[PDB]
DNA sequence: GCAGATATCACTCAGCACGA
DNA sequence: TCGTGCTGAGTGATATCTGCTTTGGGTGGGTGGGTGGGTTGAGGCAAT
């Protein structure tokens, strides 16, 4: 037995570009490793379990053109309804040409290929060391809960069970509210606890994770 | 490997029913015979078998029947002792009180030690015999299961296993009127009582 | 040049009979 | 009653001697080297 990508990125992020192209085994497999961060195989002469505990993180795109919004995501693409429900953070990313748009692309990659650094002077890029050190503090960390937090992520799990109730007529809604949702509210509010280095989560990080969720359905859903 | 344990499989829909074959016999026969090779002999398989599926759509829907919405061929279905069927129904109270019971982790229950020291004493050493009144009725709920109407034979010998598992969780070494009674009533209510 | 299996030769010891 | 010179016998150390490869196979390696050689065919199982 020898293990493949996931088994390598253990204790860190998996990277996954054309996640389209994946076949049948890896399609159904990929399901262990999101819900439960272990590998199992019972085949011939191997009955044992890789231990892969890797966040992934992934990206596919049309093969010939460019998105249908008006078409189901489930028709330009080859990845089942299922797996797309995993996902904490869904987000579709779009290209719709306008001259205001790509005139401030085209001036910020222009700047960049010339002095490469941001034209924008309002903040300075942070050091990459001093991040990453500070990523790695942050992760040090372990906030916990409570139950002032807890009423208010019971109430919004309860709103968006019940929004869910009229949206299930899309036939593309597979981000229908279900405890896993709760759940990844609760870890992004983790998340956005420990970058203040705090142990205590407090309203705001619930609040903003509960944005990133909605925001990331919303207009990627309706548009 | 499993023999004596029990078998624990995840995706059932998601395989090759060219490997589902394989799970014929060892529900029945509790054995597994090979002849390839130049090797003729057969291995015990006498283990439990506990599977799970997912519906074929996103979620399940009452409307159609048990055998549209799960896949599996009807007939398999039939070889599982019981065959659960829990769904996720929207609530006001339901969804309330799992949210509170899924966020309290950031009615006493015994220690798994002891727990696992009484049910390896209880399947060493006690060992149910069944009793006429048992027979009398177990006679009746089988032929009312097969009057209304997928009940088979199969069903009775369930009802009879799950009638002697039950009498050996309160160590009897007969099986009273009472745990078969309790068998058919989980039966009847798994598939669930529509 | 080096280790191992083998056979060769030389030296020294316990018994023996006689003479003191 | 007894003391000692001559003899056969048996080890100890030492002299010559053969041998110093050896061997089919990958948990003996390739800084040991090809003038030391290694030349299948059916059946089972994962991928698909």
């Amino acid at each position: 037995l020898e293990g493949g990508a996931l088994v390598l990125a253990d204790n860190g992020i998996c990277c996954i570009d054309e996640f389209d192209k994946m076949d049948e085994s890896d399609r159904t497999a990929i399901h262990e490793v999101m819900e439960q961060q272990t590998i199992s195989i019972s085949k011939a002469g191997i009955n044992t379990t890789l231990n892969a505990r890797t966040s992934i993180l992934a990206a596919a795109n049309p093969l010939y053109g460019r998105y249908n919004p008006r078409l189901s995501p489930l028709d330009n693409i080859n990845l089942p309804a299922a797996l797309l429900s995993r996902f904490d953070i869904l987000f579709l990313m779009l290209d719709i040409p306008s001259r205001d748009d790509d005139e401030k692309l085209a001036e910020h990659v222009t700047y960049v290929h010339m002095h490469n650094k941001q034209p924008d002077l309002d903040f300075t890029p942070v050091e990459p060391s001093k991040m990453r050190e500070y990523i790695a503090y942050a992760k040090t960390k372990r906030p916990v809960m409570s139950e002032a937090v807890n009423d208010y992520v019971v109430q919004a799990y309860i709103r968006l069970r019940q929004d869910s109730k009229r949206e299930m007529d899309s036939k593309f809604s597979f981000g229908q509210a279900t405890p896993r949702t709760l759940l990844g509210i609760i870890r992004l509010s983790q998340a956005l606890a420990k970058l203040r280095l705090a142990d205590m989560v407090d309203i705001d990080d619930v609040e903003e994770a509960l944005r990133l969720v909605r925001v990331s359905k919303e207009s990627l859903y309706q548009e | 490997l499993s023999d004596g344990g029990v078998c624990c499989i995840d995706e059932f829909d998601k395989m090759s029913d060219s490997t589902r074959s394989v799970l014929h016999e060892v529900m029945e026969q509790q054995t597994i015979s090979i002849a390839k090779a130049g090797i003729i002999t057969t291995l015990n398989a006498r283990s439990s078998i506990l599977a799970s599926a997912n519906p074929i759509g996103s979620r399940y829907n009452p409307n159609l029947p048990v055998t549209e919405n799960i896949d599996l061929p009807p007939p398999l279905l039939s070889r599982f002792d019981l065959v659960y069927l829990v769904l996720d129904k929207v609530d006001e109270k339901n969804d309330r009180e799992l949210a509170k019971h899924l966020t309290n982790l950031y009615d006493d229950v015994l220690p798994v030690e002891f727990l696992t020291m009484y049910i390896s004493y209880a399947k060493e050493h006690i060992h149910p015999i069944i009793t006429e009144a048992a027979k009398t009725e177990l006679v009746r709920a089988y032929v009312g299961m097969r009057k209304m109407g997928t009940a088979t034979t199969r069903q009775l010998e369930s009802m009879i296993r799950l009638a002697e598992a039950h009498a050996k969780m309160k160590l009897k070494n007969v099986v009273e009127l009472e745990d078969v009674q309790e068998a058919v009533r989980l039966i009847r209510s798994a598939i669930k009582d529509y």
